[PDB]
């Protein structure tokens, strides 16, 4: 998922662009796959109890 | 040494400052030569004399005056009066003959 | 060299089911095994698309290119030659041109005089333009070549791209299955709006051989696409039937 | 050691009695490689450059560079070509960055002339001859061409125009042969008083001076439009390195695993290769047609078998989906 | 705000080449004269 | 040939539009950290409460 960046891959990212707008597109990845994690570690610890 | 700038080089190729020999018959006597379109040469039978490094001074202050006036258009490539064309070279054999 | 033919019997526009025809390989990427689901212009199922037939029938308009055009031919001792493409179909705009001759494939961009009626004519008489002005690309290629040939084309333009997708089946539409592959590229970056197919006509006047062809258009749609354990595109569904 | 690591990961100096996973095992990465297919079909530069023969500065020539890769390099790496002046783009990134076309534009002046060959400049060749806008993306090639286009007789074969009615527009060429009109008199097509042709052809010849001498001018004109850029800078290929941690550039995809051989059956137009995972599991060398499994650098989980470091102090260590065989 | 060190570089370059010097920027002088680094603190003062 | 001089030369020219005009380029750097300040803006000081 692009996460509303301009591209899913964070190599391709940090190569197209420049550092200063790659850092915050990479900023926007991180944040969202550290989203997509903490959800998927909420709904296993309900599925759990 | 004194600021004008060093000739081209092309009028290494383009000038004789030796006489051509018996075969060939040239002109002895001492004349700078304006051709025009940035091409400037001086006709030299040049000797290992005194008065030919002085008159060598005195010729090259001729052309070396050519250039100064090459942005000028072509009617106006000229001293402002008769005078000035060969003053100017006059000043250069009295500077270089000084010991 | 231009001749208008008079010979045409009119009839009115046909039609026919589309059924499952239309498929292509939507990118280059390898997949085995898996549903993968993609978005892009694409031929809808059971679409009414329009039947033109060759026999005293002789069907060579011209038709609006919008988005892209599905070509479908039902085709014996190949009739069919090659398309036109353009927006003014004249000297005026830059004109994109498709033949196939015995030998091989010809492309070029020109700014063509097109003939009113183009068509071809042993096979060695080609008539099909009259002047060609400023040539900006040209691309050779090998040939793209009862009813035993089914030939399924594909045109895009995107990005100032000009995709081909086709498809050699050996033989109404038939029923079945069959994915359409990439076959050039083409880097012109112009637009298209319109486009006529070049037809060969057969000189023993004229008569046509019996030949069939179908052209539908291309819509923005979603296809859930299966493909098999070595890659190749075996079943679709389209999302919005 | 791996106690240390664990501790290192707990941020505690004491470790109870049990089982803790600290970090990974992917053998680290090492190089870097980049392939590219075949560097074919150079733009001809050569029949330019190269030329038998340049046109004169009024009937300047126009050949548009399209469907080619251009080596910028190679030619800016002739000894002859001293004069490089570069508008508007850096001549190093030449050689990578991409346009839609490219438009080489020859000619002959004189050495005087060659810094009338600017933006914003002016001149009876900027003006009457070959204007060029100020926002130019591109730059010019300028070099002695004495040897070639002087004879000692003189070489007339090359004109320029010396009057005009108003100043050429930027990127036009006016070839008209109409008699100037210098004053208010009819001309009739007579080149009579204040009546001249606007045309004069140049008298080079290899006894001139430095100024004076005739140089090959060869303008390249750069543009991008909503077409595709078609003309690229040749990518430079290194060797392939197999079996081994390296960071790939494979026409464009950056990324980093170890590359060893595939038995995957491709089909002949796919190129790219996707797990269930939708990433980048395979690949197609664009040198040699064979298939490289972008394998992950061999990675996997580790855990620390320890009794309390109040007991003792030795560890196991647990490598968790490896056969150790493998390490 | 009150600073712990600072250093001042001046040179002379080309008009377009302004551009140039930022960081992560590339360019000739950029690459191959003088490059500022990323996580650069600090600015420059050009004029003519 | 292949050797090259990397030393380019400016010749600045009055005559040369602005793309090619001499420009100073003045780069300033500040050690924002930790360490003791040494470089002061112009304030005034107070007494310790
Ligand atoms: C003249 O002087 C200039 C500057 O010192 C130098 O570049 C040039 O080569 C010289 N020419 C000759 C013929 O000595
Ligand atoms: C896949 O290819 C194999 C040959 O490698 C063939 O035996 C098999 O039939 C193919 N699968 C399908 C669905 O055609």
């Amino acid at each position: 998922s692009k996460f509303g960046a301009i591209s899913s891959v964070l190599n391709d990212i940090f190569s197209r662009l420049d550092p200063p707008e790659a850092e915050v597109q990479i900023d926007r990845l991180i944040t969202g796959r550290l989203q997509s994690l903490q959800t998927y570690v909420t709904q296993q610890l309900i599925r759990a109890a | 040494s004194v600021g004008l700038p060093n000739m081209t080089q092309g009028f290494w190729e383009n000038s004789m400052l030796t006489d051509p020999g018996n075969v060939q018959k040239a002109v002895c006597h001492p004349t700078a030569w304006d051709l025009g379109k940035g091409d400037f040469r001086i006709l030299m039978c040049t000797k290992v004399t005194m008065d030919d490094f002085l008159t060598a001074h005195h010729e090259m202050g001729h052309i070396q005056y050519d250039m100064a006036y090459a942005a000028q258009p072509f009617l106006l490539r000229n001293g402002a009066n008769e005078g000035f064309h060969e003053a100017v070279g006059e000043i250069m054999s009295l500077s270089a003959a000084t010991p | 060299q231009c001749v208008n033919l008079t010979t045409r019997t009119q009839l009115p526009p046909a039609y026919t089911n589309s059924f499952t025809r239309g498929v292509y390989y939507p990118d280059k990427v390898f997949r085995s095994s898996v549903l993968h689901s993609t978005q892009d212009l694409f031929l809808p199922f059971f679409s009414n698309v329009t039947w033109f037939h060759v026999i005293k029938r002789f069907d060579n308009p011209v038709l609006p290119f919008n988005d892209g055009v599905y070509f479908a031919s039902i085709e014996k001792s190949n009739i069919i030659r090659g398309w036109i493409f353009g927006t003014t179909l004249d000297s005026k705009t830059q004109s994109l041109l498709i033949v196939n001759n015995a030998t091989n494939v010809v492309i070029k961009v020109c700014e063509f005089q097109f003939c009113n009626d183009p068509f071809l004519d042993m096979e060695s008489e080609f008539r099909v333009y009259s002047s060609a002005n400023n040539c900006t690309f040209e691309y050779v290629s090998q040939p793209f070549l009862n009813f035993k040939n089914l030939r399924e084309f594909v045109f895009k333009n995107i990005d100032g791209y000009f995709k081909i997708y086709s498809k050699h089946t050996p033989i109404d539409l038939p029923q079945g299955f069959s994915a359409l592959e990439p076959l050039v590229d083409l880097p012109i970056g112009i637009n298209i709006t319109r486009f006529q197919t070049l037809l060969a006509l057969h000189r023993s006047g004229w008569t046509a051989g019996a030949a069939a062809y179908y052209v539908g258009y291309l819509q923005p749609r979603t296809f859930l696409l299966k493909y098999n354990e070595n890659g190749t595109i075996t079943d679709a569904v389209d999302c919005a039937l | 050691d791996p106690l240390s690591e664990t501790k290192c990961t707990l941020k505690s100096f004491t470790v109870e009695k049990g089982i803790y996973q600290t970090s990974n095992f992917r053998v680290q990465p090492t190089e870097s490689i980049v392939r590219f297919p075949n560097i074919t079909n150079l733009c001809p530069f050569d029949e330019v450059f190269n030329a038998t023969r340049f046109a004169s500065v009024y009937a300047w020539n126009r050949k548009r560079i399209s469907n080619c890769v251009a080596d910028y390099s190679v030619l800016y790496n002739l000894a002859p070509f001293f004069t490089f002046k570069c508008y508007g783009v850096s001549p190093t990134k030449l050689n990578d960055l991409c346009f839609t076309n490219v438009y080489a534009d020859s000619f002959v002046i004189r050495g005087d002339e060659v810094r009338q060959i600017a933006p914003g400049q002016t001149g009876n060749i900027a003006d009457y001859n070959y204007k060029l806008p100020d926002d130019f993306t591109g730059c010019v090639i300028a070099w002695n061409s004495n040897k070639l286009d002087s004879k000692v007789s003189g070489n007339y074969n090359y004109l320029y125009r010396l009057f005009r009615k108003s100043n050429l527009k930027p990127f036009e060429r006016d070839i008209s042969t109409e008699i100037y009109q210098a004053g208010n008199k009819p001309c009739n097509g007579v080149a009579g008083f204040n009546c001249y042709f606007p045309l004069r052809s140049y008298s080079f010849r290899p006894t001139y001076g430095v100024g004076h001498q005739p140089y090959r001018v060869v303008v390249l004109s750069f543009e991008l439009l909503h077409a595709p850029a078609t003309v690229c800078g040749p990518k430079k290929s290194t060797n392939l390195v197999k079996n081994k941690c390296v960071n790939f550039n494979f026409n464009g995809l950056k990324g980093t695993g170890v590359l060893t051989e595939s038995n995957k059956k491709f089909l002949p137009f796919q190129q790219f290769g996707r797990d269930i995972a939708d990433t980048t599991d395979a690949v197609r060398d664009p040198q040699t047609l064979e298939i490289l499994d972008i394998t992950p650098c061999s990675f996997g989980g580790v855990s620390v078998i320890t009794p309390g470091t109040n007991t003792s102090n030795q560890v196991a260590v647990l490598y968790q989906g490896v056969n150790c065989t493998e390490v």
